[PDB]
């Protein structure tokens, strides 16, 4: 009853301040990481020349 | 016959030389178990150029590699192609060069170095014969700059009779990655100059110049790299293992490129490299390929070339294609860029031919031209250096293991004076 | 076949120390019992015990027994050694003479006993990381004479001091500025490198990113623990390009003396609101450089850059490093030294960071770090100048350094030697 | 500081305590984890046991505890080398730079994967010469 | 098979003796009754060593307990284990000894002697192919050093062919247990020089060293002590009971570490002995061991072995470990100690492998070192003597039972002997 102060559910004591957004909860869960990309990586390194075809 | 051997150091060119011979391996037919599994006789024909025989039938690469740490030869051991290489080859220190040239050319690899000679010294006599040393390393790195340059000394020291190729990124100022780069790539450079057959840069600036201008795809890793510098070394050595029309080995290629003693220093370019959305449109035609292996683009060097008229130029046309072409294209194209060619000198362009093309592709030519141009890099090394040293920063270091000021003016004034005697024939006139 | 010795020393080395092992010990995944519940990358700060658990490489060394015996009695107290946590009795009572010429001698000498214990097990030693906080007296003693001890013992190995140094406007004791000269001048003339980490700072970097306004020591410590992470993530984990320790003031000391640098850490966004910036690299570094990422109270605009060595840890490609390089020197807020045209050391690694359960921090797939060397660094040096030249004009608490065993031209002499590296600074910027 | 003799019922931090509460057969090892580790009162409504150390009981032959020291500590070299042609297993110990076990060793499918990919996959030789 | 006798006398020699027999009871796997529950067949080939057979399969020790009062003798079978010691003349007396060596060696003990000599005739014959005697008593007690003492004589007026072997503790100054203590120790030593061909010394001041300042607990009590005495003594005998590569018996060692007929005084010590607190983060291999044993702290003898030199050293290594590390680390504590160990001798370190390491551990070492440093533990003993005779205090007891100060100083006479003979080799070169 007391964390309601506009004190206690802002300023917390030890963490961060609770301001409650909602994850989408399909994903963030297991391991999801942030960042904009996970620098996608191409098509071929090699191959490009030596075409094999 | 005429076989030869391969000692690369640092971890530049432990990476490259891990990438050329699973290049070479891939153009032969070796699998990686080592047995045989090629189709056609003449892929076996010439397996003297780079392959010894053990007891078995299986077959190992004629490679020693050093490298003062273990972090590097030990990841480049366990990936694919790891397991040709002969460990007892292996040779490396515990300590770490730290790039200093002090470390890595006074105190730690003079002791280091008895055990790489002798392995080199049995590796050579072992076979029948020698034909050149061909060296792979760094100058802007601390252990390669040192180790590789005394290990050439020697080597040249102990053999007189045999040449020697060399081929060590330079650092453009650009892209850098060592902030005393400048001095080690300066003293390297004087040690070689001096006792170096051949060498042949390649400038990892126009390196991320074409592979982002030409291929077209956007994010190319270090393998890309590592295999163009590769295929590029291939393109010098298909001919002393192939046959053909005309055959040129590593001597013929000095006797036809190197007018002069003190001039021993070329940048290559390797052609075709067709964007994966057009190779299917381009079309492969003789004058396609000269037009490009002329282009300015495709050498592996930033610095400019037209800057300056080529001393001489040679190519090692791979693939079939008739004789008269190519004469015919060099003709045209010497009438056509008379003033980028000297005068003194006519009849200024080498061919050559080999039948067998390379893997999959018809028509592959390298290009190796020694051009007045390549005053650039080192104008622009000496210009960092100057100012780098007016005020001995990081001078104590290279002083507190027994080298002293003057070793410095001695290799400062070695290389001015070959950027001067460079110089000199560009305004040269007959 | 590489091993680093952890030496600290005060409580500030100490729970600073705390903390980071829990960094640590996740990194790897050695639960506390020591054992592995189910690729020679644990050799480089831990030592196998032939079968079984392992046991960190480091010795701690206090005065006061309480915060050491709750070490001996935490949730960790199944890893070190049980004969490792050297103690003493009498605590040094922030009179730095105590530390160094009456008390600490007792317990200096068994130092050295265990310390030789552990490098003969090790085999390839690379070097040593030394925390001492100069604000913190038992440290103070005990940090600068150890740094004389190992040089004489040892010899050519190099070292670098995690200091923790006083804030210019905060201050946590009275008597702060007159152990940090005594002891500034015992790390000069024996440390190759030191690291900036005025505490200030860090409640700065706090606030602005993960929007904390209790922030408690744990907290602070937490964002060091992964700094040196940072510095040692190529030493164990397999990379494209590795920097090592050696390679560090190969690229990082323009001269003998001038020996300090300031070090920044980011990204530092935590799961509240991170995922609505991009944290691409280009983007990445451009924090770097910010003022408000300075982990210490400087400002680098007040002065030129000489060298820079900036490390980054993640999946960044190497390509998007170099455009990186582009940009920043286009820039025209940073100016370089003249005389150090290209200075930028880069560093790359592949295993991303990790994250300590119930901490502030969030798991980002980027992370940058970067030790950079500065001329600013003359500010901090400076500005305590004031406070030990009011002070003695009146010679305030001096008369508790005279009968403790230290003589009293030993303050004289320590004036100095701040003023002669103030005045080389200045002399290094100047354009030739 | 000199080692003080014991006077204080062992649980304080005097002097030759952490020793001393390391043995099992004592009492005091095995406290209660509400006992200090408490955040608060209400938290957790009451105590818990963790237990103290893990150490044998008499202090010479400290390796007991342990089933694998049981299993081999009754064998003999010649029962260990000579047992039999049939399934004898070589057991020295080599360098581990010889034994790295390369990635292809590692997973033998990507072994076979390669080669047809690669080796002999649409080559050119149709050599121009007179006799071929 | 070789097997052996012990025979113990005085509360001390009793109180050992009761413990080494435990820890035997255990390895082998006998329980407190004697029922075979061990589980290899390691145990019961040699179990014939110390233990006989009899019906209903109960393995009952062949030991001898004989003490002049029956307090002691109550206690052993009074304690666990107890019930495995054969109730059979099973020599006691009933008039106590009260610390006079006289009155344990001529009225008294004779009286009795003589029944005890028969028993121990009869049980040493029940062996085969006998190996020798090992007895443990105490030179400060009465009843042991006196009456003890006169039974060694008799054995070996009839069995010249078996060695014997003691187990010796002497008192230490620092500590007091008696006051007519020095007297009965040095009319002892001169008794056991002459007939007992080896002696090992045990200091019972001595024995909380490892205790209190390596084993670090804090009340350890006389059952601790035990445990040491008993940890080495099992150990002297660890190829005399299961395989190995290298069996050494014990007349080997006599042969081994017995240069001269007098100067049979050794000094042993165990390892490793580690406290409850690091018991796990220590490595045991051959390199940590081999530092612990001649760690000048470690040994169980009050004399400092750094105040001279050692001429002749046995290790007795147990447990499964490479021999060539054995080995290695002898010759390499040799060299680096070479200010330690006479000259004319070389080579004077022997190795010995054993098959099976204690219950419960890895790997052992036993040391049994002859120094000419003990001589430092009787000059104390003996300078106590001098200083307390010239006033004849307590002369007058012992001289109640007819012993007459003409043999005392004959004793005194030979005491100096000992430490001087024993002394001119500590720096004589040949
Ligand atoms: N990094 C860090 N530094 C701290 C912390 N707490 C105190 N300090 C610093 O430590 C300095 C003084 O040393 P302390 O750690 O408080 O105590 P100490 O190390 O035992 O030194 P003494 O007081 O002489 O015994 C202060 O000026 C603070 O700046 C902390 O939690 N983390
Ligand atoms: N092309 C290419 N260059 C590399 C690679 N790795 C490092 N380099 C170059 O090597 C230079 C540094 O050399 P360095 O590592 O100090 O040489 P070392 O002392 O032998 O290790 C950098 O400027 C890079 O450009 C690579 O994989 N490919
Ligand atoms: N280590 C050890 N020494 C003992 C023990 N009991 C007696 N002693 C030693 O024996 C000496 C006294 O021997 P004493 O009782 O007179 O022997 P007794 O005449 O046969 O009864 C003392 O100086 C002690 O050092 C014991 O349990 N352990
Ligand atoms: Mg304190
Ligand atoms: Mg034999």
């Amino acid at each position: 009853k007391e964390a309601k102060y506009h004190s206690r559910q802002v300023e917390p004591l030890g963490k961060r301040m609770e301001r409650n957004y909602e994850f989408p909860q399909e994903v963030h869960q297991d391991n999801f990481k942030f960042g904009v990309a996970t620098i996608n990586s191409e098509n071929t390194a090699k191959e490009v020349m030596f075409p094999q075809k | 016959m005429r076989e030869i051997v391969h000692i690369q150091g640092g971890q530049c060119g432990n990476q490259i030389g891990a990438k050329f011979w699973e290049v070479i391996s891939d153009e032969h037919g070796i699998d990686p178990t080592g047995t045989y599994h090629g189709d056609s006789d003449l892929q076996l024909e010439r397996i003297n150029v780079y392959y010894n025989e053990a007891t078995g039938g299986r077959y190992v690469p004629r490679a020693i590699l050093m490298d003062l740490e273990p972090g590097t030869m030990d990841s480049v051991r366990a990936g694919p192609f790891g397991q040709l290489f002969r460990p007892d080859n292996f040779v490396f220190g515990q300590t770490g060069a730290g790039n200093n040239w002090a470390k890595g050319h006074y105190t730690e690899g003079a002791e280091l170095i008895d055990s790489v000679l002798d392995v080199v010294r049995k590796e050579a006599e072992g076979c029948d014969c020698l034909q050149g040393f061909q060296i792979t390393h760094s100058l802007g790195g601390g252990t390669g700059s040192g180790m590789g340059t005394l290990l050439i000394s020697k080597v040249r020291e102990e053999y007189p009779d045999r040449i020697m190729e060399t081929f060590s990124v330079v650092p453009s100022p650009k892209v850098s990655d060592t902030v005393v780069e400048p001095y080690n790539a300066t003293l390297s450079v004087h040690q070689l100059v001096e006792n170096a057959d051949e060498c042949m840069v390649i400038d990892n600036e126009a390196l991320y110049d074409i592979c982002f201008r030409t291929l077209k795809l956007t994010t190319p890793t270090y393998g890309d790299l590592n295999h163009l510098v590769s295929a590029a070394m291939s393109g010098v050595t298909c001919c002393l293992r192939f046959p053909g029309q005309l055959n040129s080995d590593l001597r013929k290629l000095a006797v036809n490129l190197i007018p002069f003693p003190r001039l021993h220093f070329f940048m290559i370019g390797f052609a075709p490299l067709t964007s994966r959305g057009s190779q299917q449109y381009r079309a492969l035609t003789v004058p396609e390929l000269t037009q490009q292996m002329f282009d300015a683009k495709n050498m592996m060097c930033a610095a400019d070339p037209r800057h300056g008229r080529y001393l001489t130029a040679s190519a090692l046309f791979r693939g079939r294609m008739s004789t008269k072409e190519v004469d015919e294209q060099m003709l045209n194209v010497q009438n056509k860029n008379s003033s980028y060619f000297v005068e003194w000198i006519p009849n200024n362009i080498k061919s050559s031919i080999c039948d067998i093309p390379p893997k999959g592709l018809k028509m592959a030519v390298t290009f190796v031209g020694n051009s007045t141009a390549i005053q650039e890099m080192f104008k622009r090394v000496a210009e960092q250096f100057t100012a780098m040293f007016r005020r001995k920063a990081f001078l104590h270091w290279y002083t507190g293991e027994g080298m002293d000021e003057m070793e410095f003016t001695e290799a400062e004034s070695n290389m001015n004076d070959l950027v001067s005697e460079y110089q000199q024939y560009q305004d040269a006139t007959a | 076949m590489r091993e680093v010795i952890s030496i600290h020393v005060g409580q500030g080395g100490i729970q600073v120390g705390n903390a980071c092992w829990e960094l640590f010990c996740l990194e790897h995944g050695i639960q506390p019992d020591g054992q592995m519940p189910s690729d020679d990358a644990f050799n480089t700060f831990f030592s196998e015990t032939g079968a079984g658990k392992h046991v960190p490489r480091a010795v701690f060394l206090d005065l006061e027994p309480t915060v050491i015996d709750e070490v001996r009695t935490g949730t960790y107290r199944q890893l070190f050694h049980p004969e490792q946590l050297i103690s003493g009795k009498e605590d040094a009572a922030n009179n730095f003479a105590r530390g160094h010429y009456t008390i600490g001698k007792e317990i200096v000498d068994l130092c050295l006993d265990r310390i030789r214990k552990l490098a003969d097990n090790c085999t390839g030693l690379q070097g040593f990381l030394v925390f001492n906080s100069v604000g913190g007296g038992t440290g103070s003693g005990l940090g600068s004479l150890l740094l004389e001890r190992l040089s004489v013992d040892y010899g050519k190995k190099s070292k670098l001091g995690f200091t923790i140094y006083p804030s210019p406007q905060v201050s946590t004791a009275v008597v702060e500025p007159y152990n940090s000269i005594l002891s500034t001048h015992s790390l000069l003339e024996h440390t190759d490198v030191a690291v900036m980490l005025d505490n200030e700072a860090i409640y700065d970097i706090c606030r602005r990113n993960l929007d904390i306004e209790r922030p408690t020591y744990t907290n602070l410590n937490r964002l060091i623990a992964q700094v040196i992470s940072s510095l040692t993530a190529s030493l164990r984990f397999d990379g494209a390009l590795n920097v090592d320790i050696t390679e560090f003031q190969t690229n990082l000391v323009p001269y003998p003396r001038i020996h300090f640098m300031l070090s920044s850490y980011a990204p530092i966004i935590s799961a509240e609101k991170a995922y609505h910036e991009q944290l691409s690299v280009a983007e990445i570094t451009n924090s770097a450089f910010e003022p408000a990422n300075m982990m210490a109270k400087c400002d680098p605009r007040h002065g030129k850059y000489m060298a820079c060595s900036m490390m980054y840890r993640g999946d960044v490609v190497p390509k998007d490093v170099n455009a990186s390089i582009a940009t920043i020197k286009t820039k025209r807020t940073i100016q370089f030294v003249d005389w150090c045209p290209t200075g930028f050391k880069v560093g790359i690694n592949y295993q991303p960071p990790t994250v300590v359960p119930g901490g502030d921090l969030a798991k980002v797939m980027r992370a940058v770090c970067m030790i950079s060397n500065s001329t600013a660094i003359a500010e901090v040096f400076s500005r305590l100048d004031h406070k030990f030249d009011l002070m003695y004009a009146k010679r305030a608490f001096v008369h508790w350094y005279v009968g403790e065993g230290m003589e009293e031209g030993e303050f004289s002499e320590a004036r100095e030697d701040l003023a002669a590296l103030e005045k080389d600074y200045e002399e290094v910027g100047i354009e030739t | 500081t000199t080692e003080p003799e014991k006077k204080f019922n062992s649980t304080v931090l005097i002097g030759n305590w952490y020793e001393e509460r390391c043995d099992p057969n004592r009492e005091q090892s095995k406290f209660y984890n509400e006992r200090k580790f408490a955040d608060n009162n209400y938290q957790k409504y009451t105590l818990s046991e963790n237990k103290f150390q893990d150490t044998s009981n008499s202090w010479l032959n400290f390796q007991e505890n342990k089933p694998e020291v049981k299993n081999d500590q009754f064998i003999t070299m010649n029962m260990q080398e000579y047992k039999k042609p049939s399934e004898q297993k070589r057991n020295s110990e080599l360098k581990p730079f010889i034994v790295k076990k390369s990635h292809f060793d590692k997973n033998p499918h990507e072994l076979e994967e390669y080669r047809e990919k690669w080796t002999k996959s649409a080559h050119t030789f149709d050599r121009m010469y007179l006799g071929t």
